[PDB]
């Protein structure tokens, strides 16, 4: 919602897949595996779900 | 007086603590290495 | 061809003179108070105990900590009689090798007797490591014993050999001050060597932490 | 004759201090990546820096120890 | 690579366990902002 | 040094753009310090204290649960958790009873999946404990 | 027979201060992975590595002066 | 004797230098690991392991030098 | 006994490239490790990897080249 | 007297075969640990390791081969 009078529907996607979620822009960051980012990024789909129901 | 302080310390522990006979062979055989050299010199 | 030490050719004499008076020495310097608050000069004696009562308390939690209360004697008497043997003409007696085999043998061989007179079963199968694989048992139980019995020796001749180790570089590169009576500006620099390696020679009270403790090791594994 | 058995003797004596010459060269190289991870050297990861270094230096001058004997 | 992992469980499912654990260490007072959050209200409907 | 630290709750904020210097988080696979230029990582959380250092004379003893640290490549942290909790809002006394509990059911489980649950809620027991 | 026995202590003595080379390799190396993890870099991380290179030189040239005793 | 003298001193005062490669192996070693967690390389990192080289290997060469005086 | 002198001093001299054979086996040790956490394998990497093995066999060339020297 | 200085050349050129013995344990060892991370093992992972065994193993040969023309 953007005020009381005016809301608006809108769209965001979700990157679930860990290889989709691998490409050139990870390669730049840490130590991070394929365990640890199928940790992290099904935290993500808990937080955009709370986002999205507030 | 040098030993009722410590008395109950000592049948508690010297049950294993006071095995110096293994000490005691191991040295009185090492006595006998040292007397033997200097008879034959 | 500026700078030429020198050396001197002396014997170093680990004489034996009266010991029994130089054993009992270190006892005088610890007083005990019959009193409730003490007078600042075994107090911070008494502090110091109850810190490393507390480390060698720790790991064991056993029917076992009936052992310690002498674990803490065993570490004043050779925390002082190597601290003792910094001074001018001082004699240490961890210096022979005489009664470190009399330090490590009635103290060893009291530890694998502990646990056959209670377990006399488990304590020599700790030889037992793992689920059995089979190509390595008899080079295992030839490995594992050799490394039991060389424990008494691995634990007295690890102290007699460092702390006389320490004794000669103070009086080689002390007695190469004194035999320096060629050019004076290195005199001080074998002197500054020497006011560096007098506090590494403080690391004989850090060698009594690797004789109390691996004796620890060697009763917390047994027991 | 045995002069220069004094000698070599003394002089091959020497060389086995060459490990913990590299020995305490680990322990201080690997103190750094030990420290630069977690910021907290003045609790006991520095204590173990001077134990490692002491228990290495023990095995490192009493090699020299055999090395005067042969001389002297 | 943990316990959690490789006998077939989620990160939601550890995630959980120990946050329920802190819930239970609270003291009396604070123990409504517990109950506050306690998100177990959202019903499943499969239609198998 | 240029940096920006933001800690949250679901329902709560601690932080929102300031940032002192350096953050101690419990990270899943061991531990970190961050001092101000961190090389970047997407590391997720075990239950242990985040201990920041605030400017400020002093510290800040914070507790969270389970959440996430996001450093990206400019200087800026993203800490976000669940149950983000102080010290004195915890009872120490309650927390020494749940340990060995837990441990009592833990012989006690058939299952091998049962028995992975068990060993999840004895390793935030004894960070509790550690803690206080 | 003088110069024989007093050369071959010499030399032999001398293999053991390059016997502390392989330490700081690993001294002056190992700060390479703590600097990338992090880059505090005045504080204590290169000034450790100075207690790491003289403390790791301290037992190169420690040999050094054992070798020239026993080339007189 | 003499002759018999200078040729194994020198011989036996090479034997340290493979201290110097075993550690110079370590400080490029660290480096590829060092720029592949975080591209740091044109900056202070590269010019680390150019003074990793330079240092160890005056540990390194110096030994050399030890084994020139021996022949000479 | 002059031709043995010749002899005695290279098989000494020989084992100073046996550092530096270990010291190329940790910067290949290095890439496997490295390369595993950073796909960027055709640029600096490898390059890198090249250039610390070339360096490191020099220094133990150079020690087989005394090696002839006091063969001949 | 003659066939004296044959096996002293041959005993200690021997010794430095033992220095890429421990270079391919190296290697090895880290091929095991690279594939932990990110299992794209039989791509160029194993085959840097292969890369890697040849050209250590090259180098201890190459100190066993003087072992070969000093003895004979």
């Amino acid at each position: 919602f953007r005020s009381v009078i005016s809301y608006k529907t809108e769209e965001k996607p979700i990157f679930s897949l860990d290889t989709v979620a691998s490409a050139e822009s990870m390669s730049i960051y840490d130590d991070i595996d394929a365990d640890v980012l199928r940790n992290y990024q099904e935290y993500s789909l808990a937080n955009i779900i709370y986002y999205s129901l507030k | 007086f040098q030993f009722t302080g410590i008395k109950k310390y000592f049948n508690s522990y010297t049950l294993t603590g006071r095995m110096n006979c293994v000490l005691a062979t191991y040295g009185g055989i090492a006595l006998l290495v040292l007397y033997f050299k200097l008879r034959s010199k | 061809n500026e700078n030429l030490f020198a050396s001197f050719i002396a014997p170093t004499m680990m004489g034996l003179p009266i010991v029994t008076l130089i054993i009992m020495f270190p006892s005088l310097l610890f007083p005990t108070p019959k009193r409730l608050i003490n007078n600042r000069t075994i107090s911070i004696q008494q502090w110091l105990i109850q810190l490393t009562s507390k480390q060698m308390m720790a790991i064991h939690n056993q029917k076992g900590q009936t052992w310690s209360l002498m674990l803490m004697s065993l570490i004043m008497f050779i925390g002082s009689t190597n601290i003792l043997g910094l001074l001018p003409h001082s004699f240490t007696p961890t210096t022979q090798l005489s009664m470190n085999l009399g330090m490590a043998i009635p103290l060893w061989s009291a530890t694998v007797f502990t646990g056959f007179r209670y377990k006399t079963k488990t304590s020599l199968a700790h030889f037992l490591p793992q689920g059995t694989p089979a190509l390595l048992i008899p080079m295992l139980v030839i490995i594992e014993t050799i490394s039991l019995f060389i424990q008494p020796v691995a634990l007295a001749v690890r102290l007699t050999a460092n702390i006389t180790a320490g004794h000669l570089l103070i009086h080689l590169i002390g007695g190469a001050t004194l035999a320096l009576l060629n050019i004076n500006t290195m005199t001080a620099f074998i002197t500054f060597t020497i006011l560096i390696l007098l506090t590494i020679l403080e690391f004989a009270v850090a060698l009594i932490q690797a004789y109390v403790f691996t004796l620890l090791v060697s009763l917390y594994l047994h027991d | 004759i045995d002069t220069a058995a004094k000698f070599i003797g003394a002089g091959a004596a020497t060389v086995g201090v060459a490990g913990s010459g590299a020995g305490i060269g680990t322990v201080f190289g690997s103190m750094i990546i030990g420290y630069a991870r977690n910021p907290s050297l003045k609790q006991q990861l520095f204590s173990y820096a001077i134990l490692g270094f002491a228990l290495s230096e023990a095995m490192g001058l009493f090699c020299l120890m055999v090395a005067f004997l042969i001389l002297f | 690579v943990a316990y959690w992992r490789q006998a077939g469980l989620s990160y939601i499912r550890y995630s959980q366990i120990c946050a329920k654990a802190v819930r239970d260490a609270l003291k009396a007072e604070f123990k409504a902002n517990a109950e506050k959050t306690s998100g177990s209200n959202v019903k499943i409907v499969k239609v198998k | 040094g240029q940096m920006s630290f933001t800690f949250a709750s679901p329902t709560q904020v601690f932080f929102n753009g300031a940032n002192v210097r350096q953050v101690d988080v419990p990270t899943q696979t061991g531990a970190f310090g961050i001092l101000a230029s961190h090389v970047p990582t997407l590391q997720v959380l075990r239950p242990g204290l985040v201990v920041v250092h605030a400017e400020d004379g002093t510290t800040s003893k914070y507790f969270v649960s389970s959440g996430s640290v996001t450093v990206n490549a400019d200087s800026s942290v993203q800490l976000l958790a669940e149950e983000a909790v102080t010290l004195d809002m915890l009872d120490p006394g309650v927390a020494k009873a749940n340990l060995e509990k837990a441990q009592s059911e833990l012989l006690g489980a058939a299952d091998e999946a049962s028995r992975a649950e068990i060993q999840i809620r004895i390793e935030a027991n004894e960070a509790l404990v550690k803690a206080l």
